[PDB]
């Protein structure tokens, strides 16, 4: 990914994360737990869905037969037809290849972007209360129970509540 | 047709300075598209990069950590050459020294340290032993005949041997030198020829020992 | 555009001034660049004729001619005399013939007869020969192309 | 660059850096030294190489002559042929221009991305032991010898080893 | 001629247009000449037209060459009464090639 999160500083994906694209995995006195983030997951889904809406569609132009499979047309005009058709085949094959390559590059970079955005959103939330690990983990200095972890996920987390304890723990 | 030509003494006393030169033709020591390297080889250590110099709108040098404290590689833009200077040598510096161009060949403009052209090599011996000249004796032929020259008791390596000033190459074998218990080297050079040509063709071996500035010719006859 | 130059054809033993009420210039007339060749008098045999033109210019000449198809066989005889008529036309590049077919077509501009117009490009220092024996609308002038232009089809004002 | 590292906060490139695309330049008691980073350099090289593998290839379609250079075809059919060929020339010239422009934009942004990724990877390594300069430099508070600098480059650097000294130096 | 082979035969013929009607009579006798040619696939006729063309390679006459592809086990019939340049051999295509127009050396 262009941003360097997916297949980047985040070592690998979670096969257990079946409910979402992106999620949180925590460690605290109470144990371990994993939860998907739907806002980031939905943003990625909506954008991929948009590409498919664009690519799966009508070319309303209807083309009639201009040659004949049973009784071949004159050879001069027939050769012009075939040359023109083969030229169009070449253009469209090239177009299709480039479209899919371009869209795939963007799709991968897009997913990588959404992962990065979620990470940075969390980093800003708990400023001066935690430090970046480098594996996509935040080491939190104060005690953070399941209600505290769920507040981070929820986005209600209040850093000023735990700042004195966390800051002083450095 | 780039050509790297190497010169400098192949004998250095312990604790003193090894000094070699590589003279470039077909390219410029200050070229943007070249890097000028020294590499050495010993039967023990194998191939070992030593250092380099190059010009990119200013001169740069990098050196191997193993020799960094002793080594200097400087360009001469008047003679289109670059040198190697190695201070405080020890027997562990005995090796064949090669100059080599890299960074002519690149992956998308990034020197990937491909050494595309090498000098001929300079064999350097670190020793306090004074050089000695080599005696040359004929190995006389007694329908194929073999004749040769024994090149005995010289130091240090190398000796080169040709026949009839290089006009005779077919069937020539010059053996690798052996170190004798005396601490001096010896080798033989041999050639097989038609026995019929003995009565008409002259056979002379030409022996060169550059460390002692010895050039000797020896006629070999039945 | 077109530059026009005379074919240099002169005629004897035939009429050169065929005209019709379908082409009016304050009275009956005809295509300004062509000549309707007729037999000297009504029902007279048109003589076997040959006419030649060499293109002495450095660009190809556009050469036109016409074959007249009268509205009836009797009209064809009146204009050019009886018999099965023939027109051949050849250059070093071109090779083709024409026999007229008279017959009643529906009236257009008051006429049941028709003229088949034909064309060829005559190369520099090549010659066209017209061998004809009636029903032939002869060119008075050759056309030359002036240079370069673009043609459009439009229904609005300049 | 899209990320704003190359031709961005990094003022300029190093002509002396001949062995790599991206590298490190340090300052410490022992002096100055420059070294290329091959992992980032190789990632960029592999990706550019991928584009070239895609663009330098076979169009297996073979086209025969459909007109004649020595004896010109009929003018009507000839004009249709020429119109069709000129239309194809127009399409392909447009396609080629857009392909190269698109790929070049991405290639520049890609290189800029790899530079940014390397910078952020280092920043995470020495968290709370150094501070961002703003020129692409990290001012390191503790004493960092050549073995310490080489540990940063190597990626083995252990921040906990020097954290007490570095943190207290603020 | 019947094509007894498994691929189509290329058949050629020519119609001679003499430089004059008198030359046409000298070569083929007087009268209005005719050549018809038909196969199961093809149907066409030819009447010659003599007359003076400008000299090319020293000749004011011309030959119109014509062609058809004769299908496997189909027959071509040539009914003619003068001014006919008859084929001595049929042509068959050997396989596959590419033709180019060039002004430079191999
Ligand atoms: C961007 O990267 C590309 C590589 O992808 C790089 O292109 C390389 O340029 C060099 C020339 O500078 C090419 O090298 C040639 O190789 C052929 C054999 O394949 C040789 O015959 C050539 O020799 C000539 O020059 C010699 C002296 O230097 C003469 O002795 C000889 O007679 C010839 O005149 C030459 O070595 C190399 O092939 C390309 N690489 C590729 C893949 O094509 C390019 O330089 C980079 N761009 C920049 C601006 O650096
Ligand atoms: C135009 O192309 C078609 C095929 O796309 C050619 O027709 C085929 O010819 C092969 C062998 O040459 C036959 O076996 C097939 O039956 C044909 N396929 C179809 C779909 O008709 C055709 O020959 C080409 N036109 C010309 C003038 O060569
Ligand atoms: C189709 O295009 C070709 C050129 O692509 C035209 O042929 C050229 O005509 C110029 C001057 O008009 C000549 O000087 C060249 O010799 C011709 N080039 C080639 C490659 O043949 C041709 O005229 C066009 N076809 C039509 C019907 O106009
Ligand atoms: C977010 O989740 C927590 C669980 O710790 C919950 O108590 C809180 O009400 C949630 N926030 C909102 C706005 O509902
Ligand atoms: C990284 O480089 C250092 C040089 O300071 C070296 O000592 C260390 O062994 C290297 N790391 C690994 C894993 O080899």
């Amino acid at each position: 990914g262009l941003f360097g999160a997916i297949a980047g500083f985040i070592e690998n994906g979670w096969e257990g994360l079946i409910d979402g694209w992106y999620g949180f995995r925590h460690q605290n006195a109470q144990g371990e737990g994993t939860a998907a983030d739907y806002k980031s997951t939905q943003s990625a889904i909506d954008q991929i869905t948009g590409k498919l809406n664009r690519l799966i569609e009508k070319t309303n132009q209807q083309f009639e037969l201009i040659d004949n499979e049973f009784t071949e047309v004159e050879k001069q005009i027939g050769n012009v037809i075939n040359w023109t058709r083969d030229s169009m085949t070449e253009v469209w094959s090239y177009n299709a290849e480039l479209l899919v390559a371009m869209e795939n590059q963007h799709t991968i970079d897009l997913a990588d972007s959404e992962m990065n955005k979620l990470y940075e959103r969390v980093k800003r939330q708990l400023r001066e209360n935690a430090e970046e690990d480098g594996t996509g983990c935040f080491e939190i200095f104060h005690k953070c129970d399941d209600d505290c972890m769920a507040s981070i996920r929820n986005n209600t987390y209040d850093h000023s509540r735990y700042r004195e304890e966390a800051m002083q723990n450095r | 047709q780039v050509q790297l030509q190497q010169s400098g003494p192949g004998l250095v006393k312990p604790s003193q300075t090894l000094s070699l030169t590589c003279a470039i033709s077909g390219d410029s020591v200050s070229s943007y598209n070249a890097v000028w390297n020294w590499i050495r080889q010993s039967p023990s250590r194998g191939l070992e990069w030593l250092g380099r110099t190059y010009y990119r709108s200013g001169w740069y040098n990098d050196y191997a950590e193993s020799v960094k404290s002793r080594i200097t590689i400087n360009p001469d833009t008047s003679k289109n050459q670059f040198s190697l200077q190695l201070n405080s040598v020890t027997p562990e510096d005995t090796a064949v020294y090669y100059c080599a161009r890299s960074g002519h060949i690149t992956v998308f403009g990034v020197n990937v340290d491909a050494f595309d052209m090498w000098g001929q090599g300079t064999m350097v011996t670190v020793s306090s032993a004074s050089t000695k000249g080599p005696s040359v004796f004929p190995l006389a032929p007694s329908g194929t005949a073999a004749l040769g020259c024994l090149v005995k008791d010289y130091f240090p390596e190398p000796v080169t041997v040709s026949w009839n000033s290089g006009a005779l190459t077919s069937g020539v074998h010059t053996f690798p030198a052996v170190l004798q218990s005396s601490g001096l080297y010896s080798l033989s050079s041999v050639v097989t020829v038609p026995s019929s040509s003995l009565g008409t063709q002259t056979y002379i071996c030409n022996v060169n020992h550059k460390p002692s500035n010895t050039k000797v010719d020896k006629k070999v006859e039945p | 555009g077109i530059d026009k130059e005379t074919m240099g054809f002169t005629y004897s033993g035939i009429r050169t001034n065929g005209a019709t009420s379908a082409c009016r210039r304050s009275g009956s007339s005809f295509y300004a660049e062509m000549k309707w060749l007729l037999s000297n008098t009504d029902n007279a045999a048109f003589p076997q004729m040959t006419k030649s033109y060499k293109n002495t210019r450095k660009d190809p000449a556009l050469i036109i001619w016409g074959i007249h198809h009268s509205g009836s066989t009797t009209e064809q005889t009146k204009l050019y005399g009886s018999g099965n008529k023939l027109i051949t036309v050849g250059s070093s590049n071109y090779q083709q013939s024409f026999v007229p077919s008279p017959g009643a077509r529906p009236q257009v501009n008051g006429q049941s007869g028709r003229i088949d117009f034909h064309w060829l490009m005559l190369n520099p220092n090549d010659t066209v020969t017209f061998s004809f024996n009636g029903a032939f609308i002869a060119p008075d002038r050759a056309s030359f192309l002036r240079g370069k232009s673009m043609g459009i089809q439009s229904s609005v004002q300049v």
